[PDB]
């Protein structure tokens, strides 16, 4: 909040690790959908589990090597977002995850 | 972890 | 722990950009996914700024409970080089990565 | 202006 005021320079990959990334998160036919703007990761390196009944945990990371004069730096290396679900989670729910268009999508059923 | 398909 | 910030927040600071120099480029990377890459529209505008605006419509059936992830996209990039006018500027797209390498002279 | 490939 009101880091608004920063200038795009000054805005670092260590923020956007704090607040990466956005996400949207909706039921409908009886499914709890969470969908996330992941981009540029490798799905082998997307680590999404829910810890307790109630928290979606996502991780990732990716190297970033990016040789010459920097100028922004803006892009995280690491993501770790903990969403708190409206819906208690089974143990043994089957939980589908699909990396598609640097989108994360993710089906928990609830009904 | 969840299967990311 | 889990503070949810508004769609509007992440409206002014969507999407992180990397800007660099290697090999005579300005190399511009922006993690923008979840988009047509037929409407993401960029271009270098007056010889020193790169103008990225992109436009995708957001359809969720249901209740919503988390809404964060931008619609609308504009984002200027101050640039270093006021890099040439000519030259052929380079614009891929793949895993949601936004990669534009900009010709400097 | 810029073609996105």
């Amino acid at each position: 909040g009101k880091e608004l005021q920063k200038r795009s320079e000054e805005l670092s990959r260590g923020f956007y690790e704090l607040v990466y990334p956005p996400v949207d998160m909706y039921e409908e036919g009886g499914y709890l959908v969470v969908v996330a703007d992941l981009a540029g990761f490798n799905k082998e390196k997307i680590k999404a589990r829910v810890s307790g009944q109630n928290e979606l945990i996502i991780e990732a990371e990716r190297e970033i090597t990016e040789p010459g004069v920097k100028y922004l730096t803006q892009r995280p290396k690491y993501v770790r977002k903990v969403i708190r679900l409206p819906y208690n989670v089974a143990k043994d729910a089957e939980i589908s995850g699909k990396y598609e268009n640097g989108v994360l999508t993710i089906r928990i059923p609830i009904a | 972890v969840i299967k990311i398909e």
